[PDB]
RNA sequence: AGUUACUAAGGGCUUAUGGUGGAUGCCUUGGCACUAAUAGGCGAUGAAGGACGUGUUAACCUGCGAUAAGCUUC
RNA sequence: GCGAAACAGUACCGUGAGGGAAAGGUGAAAAGAACCCAGAGAUGGGAGUGAAAUAGAUUCUGAAACCAUAUGCCUACAACGUGUCAGAGCACAUUAAUGUGUGAUGGCGUGCGUUUUGAAGUAUGAGCCGGCGAGUUAUGAUAGCAAGCGUUAGUUAACCA
RNA sequence: AGGGGUGAAAUUCCAAUCGAAAUCCGUGAUAGCUGGUUCUCGUCGAAAUAGCUUUAAGGCUAGCGUGAGAUCACAAAUAAG
RNA sequence: UUCUCGCAGUCAGACAGUGGGGGAUAAGCUUCAUUGUCAAGAGGGGAAGAGCCCAGAUCAUUAAAUAAGGUCCCCAAAAUA
RNA sequence: UUGUGGUAGACGAGCGUUGUAUUGGAGUUGAAGUCAAAGCGUGAGCAUUGGUGGAUCCAAUACAAGUGAGAAUGCCGGCAUGAGUAACGCUUGGGAGUGAGAAUCUCCCAAACCGAUUGACUAAGGUUUCCUGGACCAGGGUCGUCCUUCCAGGGUUAGUC
């Protein structure tokens, strides 16, 4: 009861190569490298996801603040400002849209007077 | 180096070109490779200019520079050489032969040139 | 606008040819002769031959101009090899490779059929999207 | 001393780049039809036009 | 003076064309295990087995044996 | 699968005892590429038989490793286990979908098994690729779950139809 | 002619190899030492401590983890006294 | 964290703190007990660091509060006296 | 409500392939295999389509595995790499002719080496490597028109050795 099973080594090596494409010369064609290269993509990739919303709010927060001081008031006094009173759910990322958006920002600035 | 080939030493090289400048005395034409027309080219030109004279002393001194051959003998090629090729390169200052590159060889691809020699 | 010719892999490393036929490829017939005449190589004798070849039936077998022709592209593939074995020192064998290079030569009287090639995949392209989407239609 | 880690095909390709060849010269020869190469003798029996030799 | 056209000797990515290798897929005058009946020796009248020879047919396999790739009786 | 489907204990090796090879598939009928051209020929191209020559004797197909080839894009101030998250622009248009290819450039990032307290490791193995490649069975016991029977029942070893 | 021969002796040679040649078998000898051992997923999930050992690389028992059952608050912990 | 049952696994630990001994309160050294870590479990701070600090990760988030820790720039992150 | 770090290790639930067996279906109006493209899946996998392809399969269920390949300094086979790198393993030229093709073929000429040798009778051995005609796929460390290479035809003769 001879069981072959080069038909399904051959398949699986197949779909497990399909994933890796794009590497660098020789890369992508090796079954072995290609395995572990698309294995580390993969935690990279997922690294890099649970990294992005960490370092997203700090680039934001760059870029608001440069706004900011350059009306004369640091990122804590924004901060501040909504934490006391009149306290908004506008995100730092939405907020940091508001630049994108004309004749918006002002309002901000003049609401938030007090 | 231990035993191996005995190379193709200057002195070889010039028992070469006595035995080519006794070729092309006896023909007129000798195709081989370019870089020893070369050299040959300048005692082929002396020992043109060495039988013009045809002096007993200069005889001897020539009898140094052939050999033997089927076509003729080395006083045959003497005397021939003595008597027809001598009056006709009487009358220019050098340049009685000239060589001109042919294609390179089948072999090696050696730059193949053709040594001649016409009035 | 192909006018192939084979001679299927006589004895040639592929290292060797490639590179002249390269340098030869892209341009016309005639000039081709003269240059490879005036190449002292032995991939310029074999090549001669194949480029008459060509030619001769490009203008018979096809009907081409010979006049608009042009060589195509190179292809010097992988020829089958042969294994034999040399003596070495303290009493050994070594194994080397005398390589063959399969010989076939494409001429194009054309500046075109690389997109025609383009247009043929489209359509295979096509009839496979055509294909997959009529498979909807057996609702 | 040996080689330690093997190459790779770019790589190897890059180094074999010096190893392509440039193009040969060519000159006219007139009265024989032939495009032979500049300082090289006619197959029609001559050197550049002047005959010298047999047509071959 | 400042931006990139244009550069690529060559290489890399994407796409397919052709080439070697017979891998995979399919099959088996082959091997393997058996099932049930027989049988369990040959040979000095010189064995099996080899070498040799034999063909309109060179050589091999095979058949046979100078009566020789075969005969006689039924 | 017998080493041996193939003229196999043949080829071959060691003096020699002895050890000990690989390989099957045209096609339906050769119905074997007639005729022509280049070429000394081989070979190739037309041409024909043949449904088919993606069936041409390398004759069921022709994968992977490897070799080129070019569509389009990018690369010649460039310190990256070579990629990720993105992304200008370019060329396209699919199992039509925030599409694909590709990336000037920004952030981030020192392989796989291995055994050790432990290796990006200057610890070892791995060039790569394709197949193949290593916890079965015979009996007996124990444990778990289910069942049959079930308070002298269950069950046959062997043997026979 | 190999628990043999041979050896102006050196543990020399015995088919380029020999504290005792090669060949086939017992034998698939043995390997506390190396190396490897090929589908997916879910849940729980320690130790490198102790004793013994012709014993320290190993092996036996404990403790520990895990799974099934029961105990199920008198048991066990966490705080207060 | 009780008992029984089945399957185990480990003894070649290391580091940091405390109390030590030996060594020299020399050694990233040895021997110990205790408190935590890695082993067997990643992350941020710590210039990058298995055992230090904060801390215990189903997965997706271009959402918020934060811990250690930090705010001239590289590099998100404040000033007054 | 606890939740979804985890090696060893425990436990549970499944998937893929072959064959057998029953119920089915497709298939020269194209099956499998193969390659490719821009799908579905928690994953074992399942597809869909294009074409090679030219006759086999797939779907549902139990039973049984030469059943599930990432390494074993793993077995074989193929392929690069190194790399056009060292070497070509004790050596010249000219003429004429042939040859499609001349450093390598033939003939002639020379030059050079040994000459108690690079001489010759002949033994062991090789066991036809011998000769002629034709040719040069397989080897000639390139070369080949040639070779001790291949085919065809011949060839060693004893009373005194």
């Amino acid at each position: 009861m001879r069981i072959k099973g080069g038909k399904q080594t051959r398949v699986r090596r197949k779909k497990w190569l399909k994933q890796a494409s794009g590497s660098f010369g020789t890369r992508h064609a090796s079954y072995k490298v290609a395995k572990q290269t698309v294995i580390q993509a993969a935690k990279y990739a997922y690294r890099d996801r649970r990294n992005k919303k960490r370092d997203f709010r700090s680039l934001w927060i760059l870029r608001l603040n440069a706004a900011l001081r350059e009306q004369g008031m640091t990122y804590s006094v924004f901060i501040n400002l909504l934490k006391k009173h009149n306290i908004e759910i506008n995100r730092k990322v939405l907020s940091e849209l508001a630049i994108k958006e004309p004749s918006k920002f002002n309002l901000i600035v003049q609401k938030v007077k007090s | 180096s231990y035993i191996n080939k005995p190379g193709k030493t200057s002195a070889w090289r010039v028992m070469t070109v006595r035995q080519q400048v006794s070729a092309v005395l006896a023909y007129g034409k000798i195709e081989t490779t370019l870089k020893k027309a070369k050299n040959t080219q300048k005692r082929l030109d002396k020992l043109i200019t060495l039988a013009k004279v045809d002096n007993f002393n200069n005889r001897r001194q020539v009898k140094k520079w052939l050999l033997n051959t089927n076509l003729f003998d080395v006083d045959q090629l003497m005397d021939h050489l003595f008597s027809k090729v001598a009056p006709k390169y009487e009358k220019t200052p050098g340049g009685y032969s000239r060589v001109l590159k042919l294609g390179p060889r089948r072999g090696d691809a050696t730059e193949m040139a053709i040594l001649q020699l016409t009035d | 606008m192909i006018a192939f010719a084979k001679q299927f892999r006589v004895r040639i490393s592929p290292q060797k040819a490639r590179l002249v036929c390269q340098l030869i490829v892209g341009k016309k017939t005639a000039d081709a002769q003269n240059i490879l005449s005036n190449t002292p190589k032995k991939a310029a004798t074999l090549i001669a031959k194949l480029l008459n070849s060509a030619i001769a039936n490009a203008t018979n077998n096809h009907g081409m101009n010979g006049d608009a022709l042009y060589v195509f592209e190179c292809v010097a593939n992988q020829g089958p090899s042969m294994k034999r074995t040399i003596p070495r020192a303290k009493g050994s064998s070594n194994m080397i490779t005398k390589r063959s290079s399969n010989l076939v030569v494409k001429l194009s009287d054309n500046p075109n059929e690389r997109q025609e090639l383009i247009k043929q995949q489209k359509a295979l392209v096509k009839k496979r999207v055509e294909g997959q989407q009529k498979a909807k239609m057996a609702r | 001393a040996v080689q330690q880690r093997r190459s790779s095909k770019h790589r190897r390709d890059k180094r074999r780049s010096h190893d392509a060849l440039t193009a040969q010269a060519l000159s006219v020869c007139q009265k024989c039809g032939k495009k032979k190469l500049f300082h090289r003798v006619c197959s029609c029996g001559m050197y550049g036009d002047l005959r010298v030799k047999k047509a071959y």
